[PDB]
RNA sequence: AGCCCGCUCGCCGGAAGACCAAGGGUUCCUGUCCAACGUUAAUCGGGGCAGGGUGAGUCGACCCCUAAGGCGAGGCCGAAAGGCGUAGUCGAUGGGAAACAGGUUAAUAUUCCUGUACUUGGUGUUACUGCGAAGGGGGGACGGAGAAGGCUAUGUUGGCCGGGCGACGGUUGUCCCGGUUUAAGCGUGUAGGCUGGUUUUCCAGGCAAAUCCGGAAAAUCAAGGCUGAGGCGUGAUGACGAGGCACUACGGUGCUGAAGCAACAAAUGCCCUGCUUCCAGGAAAAGCCUCUAAGCAUCAGGUAACAUCAAAUCGUACCCCAAACCGACACAGGUGGUCAGGUAGAGAAUACCAAGGCGCUUGAGAGAACUCGGGUGAAGGAACUAGGCAAAAUGGUGCCGUAACUUCGGGAGAAGGCACGCUGAUAUGUAGGUGAGGUCCCUCGCGGAUGGAGCUGAAAUCAGUCGAAGAUACCAGCUGGCUGCAACUGUUUAUUAAAAACACAGCACUGUGCAAACACGAAAGUGGACGUAUACGGUGUGACGCCUGCCCGGUGCCGGAA
RNA sequence: GGACCGAACCGACUAAUGUUGAAAAAUUAGCGGAUGACUUGUGGCUGGGGGUGAAAGGCCAAUCAAACCGGGAGAUAGCU
């Protein structure tokens, strides 16, 4: 449910929260947790290589099963959980043999639902099958790009892919970007859309709320001195150059894709 | 007012101590220069 | 067993002072200067062998030497180990 | 004058007191000296010289364990130097056994002594006996906010004990002064918190195995277990103890020793790593518990009791809101953590005090101008000035009352008004809080219910009363109107600029299909991200409201290709 | 609750003083924030055309439109 906060203070006036009462209020499932310490966007040279990253809340990593390779064995959804590491919610599932795993929570999935993976699985949300065994036209998520590698496409809240065509060893997918993409038919996918579609209706409302998520402020190039950025300089507000990145590449329309290796798999670019 | 020198023996030894100097070829060159000059004290090491 | 060769090197001198004197006639404790690297176990063994007395316990401390000038010529005196040796009651030295 | 002793005075007291870590290193204590040092003198000193002083199984380090991070056998990469990184190995600011009270030195003390404890390990017995890991599972193990209830530290008063009976009017009493302290440990398992328990059978899970954990299904029983402040008992026929007595080497030693209770108030401490709630979703590894594998088989090993031995080494003085550390100085500066009494007070503000510590290492006079820091001011009241700069003023609590405008929250403490001390009565102390004895019950205990002595105790009204003045001191909003800019809280030119600048939530364009774009890097790699287009990067704009017009010639970008 | 008033704590808006200072940036009286985009201890990482920067060319040991130290080095100086 989307909830607007009352304006009892200026920082609260524009806040819009996504309140989901179904999410587990307790602590996560300890065996599937790992530590995940922060980078500040610094690499192993200790240099900032991605700007605007730093601080925010400490977060434990939940081991999520993207492979969904435990075939033939039914699992029941124990509960839905908040996962700080991604936009989707996750579901703790219990296999009949006693194994517990986390999965991306599909739209509609609730505690008590039955899921299964493998070729003989039913066509129901949360079920994972090779796309060979999924009807053309189906909506899927958590789509593999290479057989056995684990889902890479359509994992973010509310996202999904459409299987538009099957032609031989390959299926054609329409991605959320609009891109038409070929993928091996042996690649697994999970039926349904990723849950938590209301994620995009959130309004942070204040500067501080971006800081909690480990985002540091962006300084405009035009606010800097020439020595710092191509846009820097001027007495008053001046510009008078084509917009570029801090490193001088045009940043309004110039295409940067350059991968001849994977060009063959792209049926049609997003635009 | 807070001045620039805020002593920590641990930090001193880790930054400038004998073993820090021996760790790299440039550090070893420092020691060679200091021996050649005939310093009574090669490093901050106590 | 600690070699007698070793035991003969560890005790260096009796330590004379008001505190040492009071320790002797109040707590039956003798104060020794001992080798810097002497352990409590060695000190005990040495006193029992060389002074022929029963030792209850040894306490030890390292005294840091002072800096002393000698006609505008500075030098640091050696650190030395002091031992408070508590003798069993009835023993005398 | 400055040292010592004494009497008085003043100052700090959430510190100008007491203590830790750090940093320093003998500055500590005693004797001695006063050349130099000390902003003066110095008999004094953190100065000179000599001697002394630091005592640990339990405090800390070392040690076991890991975080960020470092190094890194092989390895991958690189003209060389080297870079990165696997197995590993280091790395605390975090996890991991155990001691308290009293006494004592000129100078150490949870270290010495006295009393009373506790922990871990090695041996040897004795009894019983499936032990065994580099592997599995559990645990360790974790956020913010909020509110309570139960407590204690602690305080106050009474009682009790000892002492006093007053330089000046009164003071044998409803009077005055002082004391009324006692630990860890051990036993008890409470307020309260959490959790169903037990026994079978079966099983695609936990890299193999498992009796362990996980899963499934019955049966059976419902109170079993776990945790837990404090209290009470013991520890303690002890210790301590106001004083008194005997000696003084007038520093202080020796001997003895009363009472040692209760009520009430009460933390920011404890129960509480709890409970409730929220989203931003809150280390690791070992110790510890448990499971088996290979292996070992009346052995080793395990468990329990008893005995015995061991527990090394290094630190330990002294300074820390500083004359000993960082500031060239005995420098209005800076410096993390702990403790925190009384009266008034909401309070860790503030005033005055306590414990405790100090009077700031030049003094003596004088009482001009002028400068600094303050006090008061006739009449006027912003006329001052760039400008009300500075000053003056406002200032509390309760109740009444409060406009435009508004995003319906605000604006608002708008504005403005009234009351306010003390005494008495209601009521020899009220409403409330606390709660004893008794009584009865009981699954007889730290139990339940009633009971309500004693203790504590607002607020109000009425009547009186003193002053010029009762929020009397310290403390403690000036208010209102029009308007530019920026929505807002934030950020910034350490050291002349705090802003209208930066950021910001929000908006848009654009790139990016994952070995992503992009960035650091001759590279390997790494960040982006253990993310995946509801995502990520770049760029501009800058809440919100109403909106965002025309131009593609120029420059760029995108696309086409004959 | 980047809510309000207000100590600690963090800042630094005004004025006076000080300017061979008590101080190479402070003192005194007022002032802003004070549950947060807060503040602070310990340790760690980023290195010089490089870092880091809620962006002031700010900061990188009292030094910054290119740190410091040593070297090329007695640079060169139609200038004093
Ligand atoms: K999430
Ligand atoms: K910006
Ligand atoms: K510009
Ligand atoms: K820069
Ligand atoms: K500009
Ligand atoms: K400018
Ligand atoms: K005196
Ligand atoms: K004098
Ligand atoms: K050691
Ligand atoms: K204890
Ligand atoms: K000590
Ligand atoms: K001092
Ligand atoms: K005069
Ligand atoms: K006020
Ligand atoms: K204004
Ligand atoms: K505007
Ligand atoms: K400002
Ligand atoms: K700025
Ligand atoms: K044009
Ligand atoms: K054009
Ligand atoms: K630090
Ligand atoms: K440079
Ligand atoms: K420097
Ligand atoms: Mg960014
Ligand atoms: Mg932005
Ligand atoms: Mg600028
Ligand atoms: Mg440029
Ligand atoms: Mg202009
Ligand atoms: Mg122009
Ligand atoms: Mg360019
Ligand atoms: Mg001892
Ligand atoms: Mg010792
Ligand atoms: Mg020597
Ligand atoms: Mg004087
Ligand atoms: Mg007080
Ligand atoms: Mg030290
Ligand atoms: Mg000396
Ligand atoms: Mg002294
Ligand atoms: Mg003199
Ligand atoms: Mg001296
Ligand atoms: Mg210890
Ligand atoms: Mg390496
Ligand atoms: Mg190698
Ligand atoms: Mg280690
Ligand atoms: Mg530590
Ligand atoms: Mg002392
Ligand atoms: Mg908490
Ligand atoms: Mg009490
Ligand atoms: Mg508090
Ligand atoms: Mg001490
Ligand atoms: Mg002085
Ligand atoms: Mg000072
Ligand atoms: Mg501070
Ligand atoms: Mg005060
Ligand atoms: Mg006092
Ligand atoms: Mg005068
Ligand atoms: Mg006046
Ligand atoms: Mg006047
Ligand atoms: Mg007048
Ligand atoms: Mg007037
Ligand atoms: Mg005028
Ligand atoms: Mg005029
Ligand atoms: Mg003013
Ligand atoms: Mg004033
Ligand atoms: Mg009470
Ligand atoms: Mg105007
Ligand atoms: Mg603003
Ligand atoms: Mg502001
Ligand atoms: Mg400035
Ligand atoms: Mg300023
Ligand atoms: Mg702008
Ligand atoms: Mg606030
Ligand atoms: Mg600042
Ligand atoms: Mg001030
Ligand atoms: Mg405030
Ligand atoms: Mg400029
Ligand atoms: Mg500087
Ligand atoms: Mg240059
Ligand atoms: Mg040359
Ligand atoms: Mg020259």
């Amino acid at each position: 449910a989307v909830v607007k906060c009352k304006p009892t203070s200026p920082g609260r006036r524009h806040v819009v929260k996504v309140v989901n009462p179904e999410l587990h209020k307790g602590k996560p499932f300890a065996p599937l947790l790992e530590k995940n310490s922060k980078s500040g966007g610094r690499n192993n040279n200790g240099r900032i290589t991605t700007r605007h990253i730093g601080g925010g809340h400490k977060q434990a990593y939940r081991i999520v099963d993207f492979k969904r390779n435990k075939d033939g064995i039914p699992a029941v959804v124990e509960r839905l959980e908040y996962d700080p590491n991604r936009s989707a919610n996750i579901a703790l599932v219990l296999y009949k043999d006693g194994e517990r795993r986390y999965i991306l929570a599909p739209k509609g999935l609730k505690a008590g639902d039955q899921i299964q993976s493998g070729v003989d699985a039913a066509i129901k949300p949360g079920n994972t099958l090779p796309m060979r065994n999924i009807p053309v036209g189906s909506t899927v998520h958590n789509v593999e790009m290479k057989p056995g590698k684990g889902g890479q496409l359509a994992r973010s809240a509310g996202t999904y892919v459409q299987i538009v065509a099957r032609d031989g060893a390959y299926v054609t997918l329409r991605l959320r970007s609009g891109e038409m993409r070929k993928v091996e038919a042996d690649c697994r996918a999970t039926l349904g859309e990723v849950g938590n579609a209301e994620h995009m209706l959130r309004v942070l409302g204040k500067a501080g709320a971006a800081r909690w998520r480990g985002v540091r402020p962006t300084v405009r190039g035009t606010a800097m001195n020439p020595v710092d950025h191509p846009h820097g300089g001027g007495e008053g507000r001046n510009f008078g150059k084509h917009p570029v990145t801090p490193w001088g590449v045009q940043t309004k329309g110039k295409k940067t894709r350059s991968n001849k290796r994977t060009d063959k798999f792209i049926v049609r670019r997003r635009s | 007012m807070k001045r620039t020198f805020q002593p920590s023996v641990l930090k001193r030894n880790r930054s400038h101590g004998f073993r820090a100097r021996m760790a790299t070829k440039n550090g070893r060159q420092v020691l060679a220069r200091r021996r050649a000059k005939g310093r009574a004290r090669l490093t901050v090491s106590k | 067993m600690i070699r007698e060769e070793r035991l003969l090197k560890v005790l260096r001198a009796p330590h004379v002072s008001e505190k040492a004197s009071t320790a002797m006639e109040k707590s039956n404790t003798i104060v020794l200067k001992v080798a810097k690297d002497a352990t409590k176990a060695e000190i005990k063994a040495a006193v029992q062998k060389l002074f022929e007395v029963e030792v209850e316990v040894v306490n030890t401390l390292v005294v840091k030497g002072k800096v002393k000038r000698h006609g505008q010529r500075i030098g640091r005196r050696s650190d030395w180990k002091k031992a408070y040796v508590t003798l069993k009651e009835g023993q005398n030295l």
